Parts: structure tokens; sequence; C-alpha cells
């Protein structure tokens, strides 16, 4: 039973064989045999960023009961993919051979949002009454608090340190966290409804946060009290995220069906107004690549963004990656696999492209036709 | 706490240009390997002769040339680090680079940079001389130049130039322009291989003319597009400018475009392209590079442009461009027929040599990456021809294995004697890349050749004389009994049984006199004349008893107890005279340690009478209590001169005339021609202390002596104020020269610890370890060798190694060539020693095609059989014996199977008897791709005595003791107290061992992505991952458990890794892509370490190249719980050393290598702090501990005396004596190689 | 960007100063108002 | 006293006693078993005993199906071994 295994390890025997010899990273050419010089994506940068595109389709997954999937996430090297259940269930999924049913019965309510610190070693995870659970890397309860928020939990995240982390929920408040003993810290009081996203900067202190009120804030994580916020947004603010390797940029979208580049660097300066004719959902940096982003928009419609080859228009436009709207997308850490849910109770990985092979940008999450994964082949490259 | 040191410079040529840098009399070489700049005269016949040499702080990533008004020298232009250029210029006066203007833009870059920055930027220099740009990549930071100051302010923009600009490939400025103009490749729309599929023709060019407005408070640039193209193959990536345009050379189309903006002609190159003038070519030829190293050359007076590209296995290719529209656009290639460019690969950099007024009979200069640099001959170019060698610059391409073994010390007594060497061990290198790769030597100290091993013949000195260069009267003394022997050295022996010798007194001095019709022998308190038969014609008794003698051919001076000068002259007529020769009154009345006649031509543009270069002068050189050098001529006329400076020991010297606090530092002097075939006048100079300083004389204004303190070259083997006593307290240090070793001319310097000076034609004089045993005596021996003899009255006749043996690079190099015409192993890597069989183990990886099979039988579909495809993978194991050089035993290893570790390990058999055999661990992965689940093998290996071939040292087998086949790549390799753990994918798997060869894993740990490198320290474990930095784990027996005890804090693309242990505490030292050289610590007791867990970053010191392997050494404590230290192999060709320092030997060293940055000037204006401590990981170790940088700390010996006094004084009462005890041991730490078993 | 007079000894060099940029557990204190939307 | 294989098992680390007193382990591999700890005090010379002292998880006869893939919810207390072991597995 030879399943379908995608492992970088072999990638990174060759990349750093070539490393230590001085030997360069040799230019991929179209043909099957130089797939073995497609380097890891972490060591592709700068003008071959373009490598790292996830423009393949791999596999569709779905558990044995349908639920509907608020979140899903990556284990935060990578090797497995945590699928929230409505059910508040953590389902499991091997990235190597995309196979596995661990039902794990998390929460009580609806997961909405996990998240993993940046040291690999912790996991929190709120769920839909406002309740939050730390995790262990083997899924073992550490601390429970109950009631943290009062309506379900957004969107939350760590900081740099992992010692703090700021949540959200459907409430208009902010909170922050002693993450050593979930001790409750100052409270973000401002904003005028619903804040709908939150983000810590990767390297300083600074809490980005987006709610209803039309409005994308920065906060302090020390003095509490709103720094600076932006008005440029004509309807609810869905979600917002730093660049997570140098955070040097920030990203907001919004019900008014446009996406926001703001470069923190130079006073709040915008440097992308995108605005399309289908509402976007969610959105995700690449998190090795910057400038690299991909959006999920109301009819799927993937479209991967680059802010140094077109500020009006995606690079690449994936029309119909799902059936229903996307509601979330997951980087693999490694960078090698692109996770995606929709409200079709299904869940679709991309990997990057092949020198050649026959789908290439037709296939029927490019076109409509069926909908298929061929989990009985022994490659990538699929024959007509 | 530790300190940074080269054990082996940099030898991978990157970069060099030709110009009159230093002087405008001929056309010289500069030659950059990674930090040291050097400047060559290329001489008629081809040679490389070294001129001046010297070392920076920083990676110098380009050279530019800029000429300045009114000088016929150019101005060198910098480029180090990131974004940084540098002027730099000589100064003749002071015969030192100074730096003229200093350029920053790094912080600009980042200003306007979107995304990180890459590492190295481009200089792009105009055939204008009127502006330099260096782009980054989508930024260019302009340098203008006047045609008051030399360099305007400088200004940069992104795409201001021009709005289409968005992803710049390559940037050139163009030739045949009143103006700077500019020529600008980029692709707006990203495409690569798998792309090429939805976008067509995404890459755009366009020529800009450059309005250089340089202004008093700034610089505007007003850019006019001269043309524009829309359409073109995606995988260009290099502009190569010419008379009529520019040369587009792409991955598999080359594109004319002219200075119009016309695409004229296209040709392609290999069957990997398709769809105006298309040519097409057959030959499979691919430019895979991202830039392609190419040399272009302007017509002669006669219209004949040449361009030679360039191939990374080293081929070269001829573009023919001629025109009447450019007409017979096409590509050629140049045959090798004796194939001497097999070993090299990766080309670097070509500079044409020879001018010769003419395009055809080229002189070529190549730097390579694997191979050495070659200096090639190009007869006539055609579309008959031939190549040829001309010199090398050795290159030990890239260290991928080090380990130590036994290369000398192999056999315990040679030729009846014990051997010289005898338990020294070397540090052996696998170098090189592909063909080429071969094993290289490290060896600690020279070893010479024996020819003769005799026994007994001296007690304290010997002298061999020459009748007519035949080798007779091999004069020994005894000092202890007064007593001594003249022997006959005809295969005679039994003394002469008389030959009117004294016999009953310390003979002092005895040598062949008056055109060897004389023999002088001076006792201790007598001095005689005999001849060749040995009869006694005049005595002169001396009331005191001789210290010093020096003898020429018309004069002898002698030197006695109160320091009475004696220099007496044979007779030309009929001899037995010994006439007094009259000397200056001031010698009288100073006072003399040691004394020497001398042969220089240093005081011809004093003396009266001549003033020619030629007819070196005699001297009569004397050196004074007060460490001054002075000297006179036969007719001196009371005129005494000095070399002014010799006393503080100077950078610079000249000659003066002498002027009259006695401190004698110096012991002996010594001038004379060094070097092999090009003999350059050195001034060297032995201490008291034992440690060597050298002076060179410029073939110029020969009146003057400098030396180079920035050139780190001379290995330090003494201390001023008597610390490393222990050097010359035992045997006397004199220095013996001599004209003819082996061709070379070297400087003995004899003592418990022997040393050598051998200078290279194409390198400065280094100083070498020569031999492991005492030397006493030594004297010349029949024609280019000598005779020493040891402080066990052993005697040995010694000649120098030429065979394979380089003697630059700070230490003796021997070029293993494992591979010969019959079989070639290619690449050699994972190199390891068996100590108990006395044997190296090697591994081989011939690189093959690469099939890409599906996880059954079959392949996956995409494959083309009728194009070139990628490089795959077929790897090996090699017995190889030291004593022959030869492989015994090989063994093979299926397709796509790389061994990516080899451990020689000592594994417990038994838990109960704890029994230990030394079995050989190969880890062995299948280079697949990405697609197919990952699968590996692990192998263990006896090694077995057999009975040999009816051929000697093929008494030793290769057995298997394991084999199994495992899921998951196999990356390393490590044993663990007597288990030893590989790595699979994502995991780690500790096995243990029983007397039946049964294999069983017994514990196991999960890891991030992917080990790239594992070492066992007792029963902890460290394991590298390529994306999160490492992780400390414990490994326990009795329930066996792999305790995750720590884990990096900072993720990075760790390379190697290594312990640090210095002392009670503990560290690890980690190399990550980015040349940084990372040292964390296990502290389980800090705060905010949370309980060990967090390994707290101690200090991040970049490199100049990229790591490829770490081992653990034990350090050599010359004074003072074991030591051990890390020693790293480089891609450049650099061997590096950590050795950990104590608290007090840190504090006293980082205070000297501050006082030396502030206080002392740096050669091109480059910061140490800001060339090493300036990373990503900056802001992330302690502040004031930072790794410590020997190469700086080692300009503290080179400063005069009351400087290297006063510098001593920022921290500590008697901190120079400390401060060279330290100095002298981490120069020493590796010497433990001298010392084993 | 500097021109190199001869007056000094440790100014014809590249400046390297960075300063030390404090970082606590929430991450590194850094100006606040340069983030105004202007 | 060997370069090729320097004697690297027993060296006098400072943080030997912090191994110990966490995760109970020692520098030492290959020590006897103390027969005197039960399955927290039962060792009359303490946690800081040279001798190897046994977790209870240590003595059960059945590998965890849950610990080898990494995902066992028990960190100590679970019933099934917490050692990889090929013989007893289930």
């Amino acid at each position: 039973t030879q399943r379908r295994s995608v492992d970088v390890s072999s990638p990174y025997i060759n990349l750093y064989y070539n490393r230590r010899h001085g030997l360069p990273n040799l230019v991929v050419e179209p043909e099957t045999s130089y797939t073995i010089d497609i380097m890891p994506p972490n060591a592709y940068r700068g003008r071959d960023r373009v490598i790292n595109l996830p423009s393949k389709f791999t596999h569709l997954s779905s558990n044995k009961v349908k639920h509907v999937i608020p979140a899903i996430q990556w284990t935060p090297e990578g090797r497995r993919l945590v699928v929230a259940t409505y059910s508040g269930e953590f389902s499991l999924w091997n990235a190597s051979s995309f196979t596995f049913e661990t039902l794990m019965q998390a929460h009580d309510s609806a997961v909405t949002t996990m998240k993993y610190s940046h040291d690999s070693d912790w996991m929190i995870s709120g769920d839909a009454d406002g309740m939050i659970k730390i995790w262990q890397p083997n899924f073992s309860m550490v601390k429970e608090i109950d009631a943290a928020h009062t309506e379900s939990i957004r969107d939350m995240a760590f900081s740099s340190n992992d010692s703090k982390f700021v949540t959200c929920s459907d409430d208009n408040i902010l909170k922050i966290w002693n993450f050593s003993n979930g001790k409750q810290e100052r409270v973000l009081s401002g904003h005028h409804w619903d804040v709908k996203s939150c983000d810590w900067h990767p390297e300083m202190g600074l809490i980005a946060s987006a709610s209803k009120d039309n409005l994308v804030k920065l906060w302090d994580p020390r003095s509490g009290n709103c720094i600076s916020s932006i008005l440029k947004f004509k309807h609810t603010v869905l979600k917002t995220r730093f660049q997570p390797t140098k955070g040097n940029l920030l990203m907001a979208i919004s019900k008014d069906k446009s996406c926001r580049v703001f470069d923190i660097r130079y006073s709040m300066k915008e440097l992308m107004c995108v605005r399309d004719e289908t509402d976007y959902m969610t959105l995700e940096w690449h998190p090795i690549n910057e400038s690299m982003f991909t959006l999920a928009c109301y009819d799927g419609s993937l479209k991967h963004f680059d802010l140094l080859q077109n500020l009006n228009e995606p690079i690449l436009t994936i029309p119909y990656a799902h059936d229903k709207c996307i509601t979330s997308l997951s980087y693999n850490p490694v960078g090698h696999i692109f996770a995606t849910a929709a409200k079709d109770r299904t869940i679709r990985f991309w990997t990057r492209a092949r020198p050649i092979d026959p789908n290439a940008y037709d296939d029927p999450t490019y076109n409509n036709k069926k909908i298929n994964g061929w989990f009985f082949g022994i490659n990538n490259d699929i024959n007509a | 706490m530790n300190v940074y040191d080269d054990v082996l410079d940099a030898t991978v040529v990157s970069h060099s240009l030709a110009t009159h840098f230093t002087t405008s009399d001929y056309e010289e070489l500069l030659v950059v390997r990674t930090n040291i700049l050097s400047v060559y005269r290329p001489t008629r016949d081809g040679k490389l002769y070294l001129t001046d040499e010297f070392k920076f702080h920083g990676l110098i990533t380009d050279i530019g040339l800029i000429p300045q008004k009114d000088s016929p020298l150019s101005c060198l232009l910098l480029c180090t680090g990131v974004a940084k250029i540098s002027i730099l210029k000589f100064n003749t006066l002071t015969n030192s680079i100074d730096t003229l203007s200093l350029h920053y833009y790094e912080g600009k870059f980042k200003g306007k940079s979107l995304v990180e920055l890459a590492k190295i930027s481009t200089l792009r220099m105009d055939p204008g001389s009127s502006c330099a740009l260096l782009f980054n990549n989508d930024i260019i930071a302009f340098l203008p130049f006047h045609v008051k100051f030399t360099a305007p302010s400088v200004v940069l923009v992104a795409s201001e130039l021009y709005e289409g600009a968005k992803n710049i490939i390559d940037i050139q400025f163009l030739k045949n322009f009143t103006k700077p103009t500019i020529a600008l490749l980029y692709q707006p729309k990203l495409v690569w291989a798998g792309n090429t599929t939805i976008s067509k023709l995404p890459t755009q060019y366009v020529i800009l003319t450059l309005n250089i407005q340089p202004a008093e408070s700034a610089t505007k640039i007003e850019s006019t597009t001269i043309a524009f193209v829309k359409e073109l193959p995606w995988d260009l990536h290099t502009i190569v400018p010419v008379s009529n345009g520019a040369i587009i050379v792409g991955t598999n189309e080359l594109a004319f475009l002219d200075n119009t903006g016309v695409l004229q002609s296209t040709v392609l190159l290999n069957s990997f392209a398709d769809k105006k003038i298309i040519n097409n070519s057959s030959l499979e030829i691919m430019f895979r590079e991202k830039n392609t190293t190419s040399i272009w050359i302007p017509s002669s007076k006669n219209n004949d442009e040449t361009l030679l590209l360039m191939d990374l296995k080293s081929n070269i290719y001829y573009i023919q461009m001629e025109a009447e529209l450019l007409i017979k656009f096409d590509i050629f290639k140049l045959p090798i027929v004796n194939d001497l460019l097999k070993e090299n690969s990766n080309p670097k950099c070509i500079t044409r040599l020879n001018a010769t007024n003419s395009n055809k009979n080229m002189d070529l200069f190549i730097g390579f990456g694997s191979g050495n640099a070659l200096v090639l001959r190009l007869n006539n170019l055609k579309s008959p021809f031939d190549i040829e060698l001309l010199s090398s610059l050795r290159n030990v391409g890239p260290i991928t294995s080090l380990t130590v073994g036994k290369v000398s010390s192999i056999d315990d007594v040679v030729k009846g004697l014990p051997n010289p060497n005898k338990n020294e061990y070397s540090l052996v290198a696998t170098s090189g890349n592909g063909s080429g790769s071969h094993l290289t030597v490290i060896q600690t100290s020279v070893q010479p050749e024996i020819e003769l091993a005799l026994k007994f013949i001296s007690i304290t000195q010997i002298w061999n004389l020459k009748i007519k260069g035949r080798d007779r009267y091999l004069i020994t003394t005894d000092s202890t009994k007064s007593r001594s022997d003249i022997y006959e050295s005809d295969n005679n022996f039994k003394l002469h049984k008389g030959g009117r010798l004294r016999r009953d007194a310390t003979t002092v001095y005895i040598s062949m006199f008056g055109e060897e019709k004389r023999i002088i022998q001076v006792t201790t308190n007598h001095l005689y004349l005999y001849d060749t038969h040995f009869r006694r014609l005049t005595t002169i008794k001396f009331d005191y008893e001789v210290i010093h003698v020096s003898v020429m051919d018309p004069y002898i001076l002698v030197t006695v107890s109160r320091g009475d000068i004696k220099i007496f002259e044979l007779e030309e007529k009929n001899k037995r005279k010994l006439l007094k020769v009259d000397l200056p009154e001031i010698l009288n009345e100073m006072v003399i340690t040691s004394g020497l006649i001398l042969k220089s031509n240093m005081c011809n543009e004093f003396l009266i009478g001549l003033s020619k270069s030629q007819e070196e002068q005699l001297l009569f050189t004397f050196v004074t209590a007060d460490n001054q050098i002075i000297f006179f001529t036969k007719d001196h006329n009371d005129r005494i001169f000095q070399l002014n400076g010799v006393d503080q020991l100077n950078e610079s010297l000249y000659i003066s005339t002498y002027q009259l606090v006695p401190d004698p530092s110096i012991k002996q002097v010594m001038i004379n021609k060094l070097g092999h075939d090009n003999k350059e006048e050195y001034l060297t100079i032995l201490t008291f202390g034992g440690e060597i300083y050298q002076y060179r004389k410029l073939p110029q204004r020969r009146s003057r002596f400098y030396r180079n303190v920035t050139r780190n070259d001379l290995a330090i083997t003494g201390a001023p104020d008597n610390a490393y006593a222990k050097g010359v307290s035992s045997i006397e240090r004199i220095m013996h020269y001599f004209p003819d070793y082996n061709g070379y001319s070297v400087i003995f310097v004899t003592g418990s610890v022997p040393y050598i000076l051998i200078k290279e034609d194409d390198s400065t004089p280094k100083i070498f370890k020569f031999g492991n045993i005492p030397l006493v005596s030594v004297t010349p021996w029949s024609e280019r060798s000598v005779m020493c003899v040891d402080d066990i009255k052993n005697a040995r006749v010694y000649t120098l190694t030429t065979d394979n043996m380089y003697y630059g690079n700070k230490l003796p190099l021997k070029q293993i060539k494992i591979s010969n015409v019959l079989d070639d192993y290619k690449t050699l890597q994972k190199l390891v020693y068996h100590e108990r069989a006395q044997l190296f183990l090697v591994s081989y990886c011939k690189r093959v095609p690469y099939e890409a099979l599906g996880e059954d039988g079959e392949k996956v579909i995409g494959y083309d059989e009728n194009v070139p495809h990628a490089e795959g993978f077929q790897s090996g194991i090699l017995l190889i014996n030291p004593k022959s050089w030869k492989v015994i035993d090989k063994i093979d290893f299926p397709k796509n199977s790389v061994v990516n570790e080899m451990r020689s390990s000592m594994i417990q058999i038994n838990s109960k008897t704890k029994r230990k055999r030394e079995y050989i661990i190969a880890g062995v992965a299948n280079a697949t791709t990405e697609d197919t689940p990952p699968t590996g093998a692990f192998h263990i290996y006896d090694v077995i005595e057999v009975v040999p071939e009816p051929k000697p040292d093929t008494n030793y087998k290769l057995k298997e003791i394991f084999q199994e086949e495992v899921s998951g790549t196999v990356s390393t390799v490590c044993e663990v107290s007597g288990r030893f753990m590989i790595s699979q994918s994502q995991k780690v798997l500790v096995r243990d061992i029983q007397e039946d060869n049964s294999v069983i894993p017994v514990a196991f740990l999960d890891i991030p992505v992917f080990v790239t490198d594992s070492k066992s320290f007792g029963n902890l474990l460290i394991i590298g991952d390529a994306m999160q930095g490492f992780q400390f784990i414990g490994f326990d027996a009795e329930p066996y458990r792999m305790i995750s005890l720590g884990r990096s804090m900072s993720k990075f693309q760790t390379m190697s890794l290594e312990f640090l242990v210095n002392g009670g505490d503990m560290y690890f030292a980690a190399t990550d892509a980015d040349r940084n050289v990372h040292v964390l610590k296990y502290a389980p007791d800090e705060p905010n370490s949370l309980s060990g867990q967090r390994l707290v970053h101690c200090s991040s010191f970049t490199l100049h190249s990229t790591n490829s392997c770490m081992m653990l050494l034990p350090r050599n404590e010359e004074f003072g719980v074991p030591s051990f230290q890390n020693v790293g192999g480089q891609v450049d060709g650099s061997v590096f050393k950590i050795v950990p320092l104590s608290e007090e030997k840190y504090r006293r060293l980082y205070v000297i290598q501050q006082q030396i940055i502030d206080r002392e000037l740096q050669l091109g204006g480059l910061n140490p702090r800001m060339e090493r401590l300036a990373n990503d990981f900056y802001q992330m170790g302690h502040s004031m501990r930072p790794m410590l940088d020997f190469n700086v700390i080692r300009r503290f010996c080179g400063l005069a005396i009351d400087r290297r006094k006063s510098i001593a004084q920022k921290a500590g009462r008697h901190a120079h004596f400390e401060a060279w005890r330290d100095i002298i041991n981490i120069e020493f730490s590796m010497r433990s190689l001298c010392q084993g078993k | 960007i500097i021109i190199q007079p001869s007056a000094a000894s440790k100014h014809k060099m590249f400046p390297f100063n960075p300063a030390k940029i404090k970082k606590d557990d929430y991450g590194t204190v850094v100006d606040f108002t340069m983030f105004l939307p202007d | 006293m060997s370069l090729i294989h320097p004697d690297t098992a027993k060296y006098p680390f400072k943080f030997e006693p912090f191994l110990r007193q966490e995760y109970s382990f020692s520098l030492d591999p290959d020590r006897p078993i103390c027969e005197f700890y039960n399955s927290p005090k039962s060792c009359p010379r303490g946690p800081l005993c040279p001798k190897k002292h046994v977790l209870p998880i240590f003595q059960n006869k059945i590998v965890c199906r849950h610990w080898l893939r990494g995902l066992c919810k028990k960190n100590d207390q679970c019933e099934y071994l917490h050692e990889y072991n090929l013989r007893k597995m289930p």
C-alpha cells in the first residue's frame, strides 16, 4: 500500500551537500530529473522566490464525520496539521502522508482558533464559549482557564519571547495574559464594535487589531493604550497579520473588498490597495519569503500576491481552489505545503510546482471538472 | 570566552584584475582569495612572483579600478561585506595601502527595501572612469567620480531611472558612449521552470543614459531611456557589454542586443529551449549558474574583439562577433587536449596577464573554486589552437572533512634510527570537488626525508667541510670534555689518525678558507690556518676565548670574551699571513653582542663611487647591546652606517649614519636571499626569547626595509620578556642559512623545537616546525642536503620533500592523490582514521545522472530520454593505508545512495565487562526527490588483519558487522557511550551491540526538520536542525531514554556542530548558512533559561566563508582536567580553530583586541567589530563577551616594543608577560598532535 | 559618504556602534509615536 | 590519552547536580541500579545519589503506542512502558 509522501529530507540532503562543498544552487530545468535540484523552500530567496509558490494541488482530505472546520493549524515544526472541528476536537493529520483520523475531543464548544508557541513547546486553543486551553506538544492539559472572554474567541497570538499572548473575541475588548500562569494582565480597553482579529509583532512589542468599527488599531503590550489607529477601511476589517519573519509589513482585509498593506517603518505607509469583486475571507503571509501572501475569497479563488511583482493584481489566481468560501489558510512552517480549508467540509493541501507536469495550472482546481486527488499513485506529476 | 584563529589561510581565488597599483613599471596582477589581496608580478614565462600581500578583516566581494589625475597608479575600489565601497590608494613613500574615501550603502539600501537584502552587492564600473554603481537587488547606489575631491556625494535610486524596472537581474555599464549609459535586465513577472507554461518571454531590457549632475551638497541623476526591449527569454541572467552592444548570456540562449536596443541574433545551446534570427546548436551546454564568468578583450591597434565564456566544469567557449548590422553571430568551444582543466571546477574570475599588443598569444589568469588557480597561455584563436600550464596557485579547494591520524610517525624507526617525527599526528582533510578531489595533509611540522642515519658521530656540534664539494672532513667537537675529532666522510671514518689538528680543545669554528685552498680552525683560545693536506701554517694565540667566528673568503671576524673585534685578512699572494684589518675607533667604545660579515647592496647609495643596484658590498655587521645593527665596508673611511629602527623593531627600516641603555634583545641577524626561484634579500633577526622577526628589502630603493603587520604570515616562535623560556633554555637557538636545501634558500633554527624558514615564489617566508625531535647542530651535506644531530647523539642526513608539498599557507600542506588514471573516485568526503588498525577510511561520491523513479519499479511520467539530466549520487567506502596511501579494499553502494557521515566509533560490545571494539559505522542516505518516501541504510564494519597479497600493506580487510536498510534518510551517525545513534527522517535512534552482531534500537527521539550534524560528549548529544538551530540531548542506559535537555533559542540553518567545553562549563559551537559561528551554552541556572530547556546565545561570529565540518581536538597546554578545541574546515580552503579561554586570559586578550582596534590603524578602513559582529544575531548575545579574533590580536606582536608595552598597560600590571604567554599558548594550541600515544 | 583626511587614527574606519535594543518579555520597547498614521 | 577518541565519558560538568535532581540523569549511563528505591524518599542517599533511580513508568511490560507516536496524554502516569525496546512491543 504505497501512499503519497511529501518529505523534505532528501532535498535537504542535496541542499547541504551543495552548501558544504561550495557548489552553487543549479537552476532548475523544465524536466523531471531536475526535481532533485529543487531545493527546500527555505533555500530560495530573492528572484527565485517564485519557486515557493503553492500552485500545485496534491491532496484532498476530509474526516469521517464531515463537520465544519473553523480553523486549521500546523505543528510548529510541520509534522502534523491540527484540524479543529465544530464538536471541539483536534483532528491531527500527518504531513508526510496526509492520512490520519485522530479525534481528540479537545474542547466542549467549537474550537475557533489555535496558536503554537514560537519555541515549539506549547499550544493555546480557544473555543466558542471563551475558554482557552493551554496544551503541550503531546496534547495534554497544562491549563484550562474558563470564561477568559464572554463570547467566542476569534483570534490570539503569542509574543516574541512566548511569555505573553494576546487574545480577541466577539467582544470589543483585547486582553493580555502572562503565559506562565495564565494570569489576567491589562485589558486593551478601546474599539467600538466586535474586534475580529489580533496579531503580535514578531520582534517588537506591538499589537494589531481589526474590528467591525472600520478601524485597524495599533496597541501597546505594556502601556495598554491605543498608540495609533488606521482609518482606511469602509467596512468591518476581517483580519490583520504582521509579516511573520521581519514584521516590517502589516496586512488587513475588510468587507469593502479591499486588501491594504501598511509599511510600519514609515508612518503606516500604505503600499497596496487591491479591490476585488468577491469578499476576502482570510489571509496568510508566506512563512519564508516576504512580500508574498495569499488571499482567500468568498468563492474559493485563492489569490497569491507579490509586493515586488505587482501592486494591483495577484501574480497567481486559482479561481476554484475550493467549492465554497475558504475559511482557513495554513502554511507549513517548513514552507513546502500549503493547507486550505473551506465551508465544503474539506481540507486541501498545496505544494510547490514541479518543473513539468501535465495538469500545471489546469485542473479541477484551476477549472471545474469534478474533483479528485488521485490517492493511488507513486509520484507528484500525473499524466494527462 | 573563546578565541578564533585561522589555522590555514584561504586559498580559493575569487577575484582578479590587472593594473598599475603598486608600481607603474610592469603590469601587476591583484589576486583576492577571501580576505587576502596579493600583488603578483607575472613573469615572461607565466610564473607568479609575489611582491606584496595584504590581509583585510572582511570578506572582499568585489574589486574595482579607477585612475587618479596626474598619476600612473590606479586607485583601488574595494567592495566588502554588504553594500560597502572603500577607495584604496598605494602610498609608495610608506609602501602601504591607504584609504581615500568610504561609502556605506547598507543602511540606505535597507531604508528602501521591501524584503531582506541579498548577501553580497555587485559593483559595476563604467569604461569611462566617471561613475560606479553598486546594486544589491532592485536598488542601485551610484558613485560618481570627478573628471578638489575625487568622488562627489553618493545618490541611490531603486526604479526612479525607469518605471518598468521591477526585478533587476543584471546591471552593466555600456561601452562607446560620451555619457554614462547603463543596461538593465529585469523580469517584471518572475518565471522559473514551473512558470514557463503560463507566462512567455518575461524578461525586459532597457538602456538608460545618465546625466550625472554632482553638486556640493548632494547628487542628482536625470536618466534618459536610450532604447527598450519587451520580449526576452526567462532564463537570461548575465549581461556582457561589448563594443557594439551587449551579450545577454542565459541558461540556454545567448541574445545579442546592440546599443540601439534591438535584438539581432539569438543562439540556442541545449535541447531545453524553444521559441528573430535563431541560431541552433545541439551542443548540450548549460549556464546553470546565476553568474557566468567571462573575459572581454577589446581590439588591438585592426579588428579583433574576442569574448571567452566559462562553464561550471571549467569549459571555455568562444563567441565570434563581426560586423560591417552584426553578422555571423555564433558560439564555439575550444578543446583541451591534455585535460589540464579536469581537476578545476567552478571558475570565478578571468584576467589577461600580458598585453602582447594582440588578441592572439594570450596569458589568462583564472581563479577556480575546487582546483588550483591556473595561469593559462592561449596561442592562436580560431573558429593551431593550444593551451598550456605556466603557473599555479595551490588551492586545497573546499575542505569538506577533517580528521586526525598518522601520516608521518607511522614507523617507530627509520633507517635504523628512531623516527625524527615519532608520536606525531597530523590533520588530514578531504579537498576539492569532483575529479580533482584529493587528500590534503595539514602537517604540524616539516617531515624531512632521511638519506643517512649514522650513529654517534657528534657530541656537541659538527662541521662538514668541502675540499671540492666532495664531503670531506666532518669535524666534530666536545664542549664538555674539551676534545675535537676529525673523521673522514668519504666512507672512511675512524678519524684521520693524525692531521695536525688541535684535538685537545673545544673547537669553536672550522671551515674552508681562501677559495678552499686553506682550512682555518678557531679553537677556544687559539686560531689555526691549515691547508687541504691539513699541515698547520699559522697560529694566532688568543689571550681571550672566542665566542663568535664569521668567515668570508678574504676575511675572518673573531669576537672574544671582553667583546674585542678582531678582523683578519688572508694574504692573496702566498697566504699564511692573516694581516689585521683596521676598524673605526667608535667600535672600541661600543659593546658588541654578536657579529658577522655580510654581503649586500643596501649601502650602494651612501658609499662613494657606486650607485648601482648590482655589486653588493662586503659589510662587517655587528649587533650592539642596545639592539642596534651597524655595519661598514672594507674601505670604511671611519663611516659607520646603521639600520634605523631595529632597536624598536619598527615596521620600516632604512640606512643612515650611526649616532652615539643596554637591553640586548637581538641575538643573531642575517641578511641573505630567501626563496625558491625568485630569491629576495631578507633581514632575519633572532631574539634571545626565540622569536624570529623578518624584514624585506624593496628591489627599488634598496636602502630601505619594510615589514607587513596586517599580513599575519610569520608564525610566533618566542616571546621577548623571558616568556616561553622553555623554548630556549634547553638547547641554544642558532640560525643557520643554507642557500640550497632542495633548491630553496632556507634558514634553520636549532633548539629543542627546531624551525625552518621556507619562502615560496608566490608567498612570503614562513616559519615551520622542523620534525618532532630536538636539533643541536646542522651543517650542509652533499649538494641540496643537510646533516642534523639531535640531543641523543644521533646523526641524520635530511632532504626537503617537494613532490606534493606546498610551503606557504602558514602550515606545510601535503597533497595525497588517491585517484589515479586507472580509477577516479571523484569527490572524497567523510574521511576517518581507524586508530587500532592505523588505517584511513574515506567515502567517494561519484556523480551520475539521476533517474526519478516512483515508489514502485517504474519511473515518473515526465522523464525525457532525449534531454540532459540532473546529477545523482553513488557512494562507497575506501580503505587506505597511510603507509603507502593506497586503497586496500573498496565497497560499493547502490544508486542514489550518498554517505552522509562516517565515524570510527568505540562500540561497547558487553555491558558487563565493558569491552569495546573500534567498528566503522557509515550513514547512507538515498538521495532522491521530494515526491518519494525517504529511505536509507546504516552499515557497521570491522577491520580484521588478513594475509596480504603475495604486495604489502594489503593485510587489512573491511568486514561487515551489521547491515540494515531503514525508513528515512540517514543524515548523521554518532556513538553515545558505546552505542551508536543515527538519524532517520525526523527521528534519531540509538542501537546497542551484542557479541553475536545483534543490533536492536533502545531509544529514540523526534527532531524538527532535518539533522544536519551530530556530536557526542560522553552520553550527551547535540543534534543540528536545518531550520531551528539545534538541541541538547542526554542518554541514559539501564532504562534507555533520550531526555531533551535544551534547544537553541535562535532558529538558523546550522551547518556543523561541536562542543566547546571550556572547563567546568560547557558550550556548543554552531555554524549557519550565513557564515556565522554561534556559541551557545547549556545554562540550567539562569532565571530566563527555563530550567535549561533554552540554550542561551553567547556570541555570533561572522566567518568569511561557509563552514563544512567541525571536530573536537585536545588542546596543548604549554604551561598548565583535559582541554579541548574545535577545528573546522571552510569552503574557501581555510581551516580555523576555536580555542576556549579562561576568564583572566579572555579579559587580557579582549582589552588587547579593543586597544588594537582603537589605537592602531586598519588596512582598508575596515572595522573588525563590524566585519564580524554586524550580523542578524547582533542583538542576541552578550555585548561585552564577543568571539575574539586572533588575527587582530596577532597584530599585537607586530608593534614596536614600546608600543607593545604601552598597549598591555590598558588592563593589568604585568599584562605584557601573561599576554605573550597566552598568545604563545593559543599559537601552540594544536601542538597536541605532536605528542600522541 | 566619508572623506578620509589624515588627522585621526580610529576615524579612518567604518563606524560601528549599534544602539543596544532594549527587549523585554513583551518584545522590544521602541518609540511608540513613529507608528502615527500621519 | 588518545587524540583520535578523546576520553569524554567522565568529565566534571558543573550541571551534574541539576542533571541528577531533574530527569534523574547522570553522566555515567552504565551505573548500577540503586536497589534501595521503591515505586520517593526510599533512597538513603536521596535524589543526589550516584546509583540510578528508576521511575515506575520504566517497570511496565508493554510499550505505549501513544508514546511511540508522540501523542501520549499521560506523561508519567501511563500504565504502558515509555521506552523503545522491540522485545515487548504489543
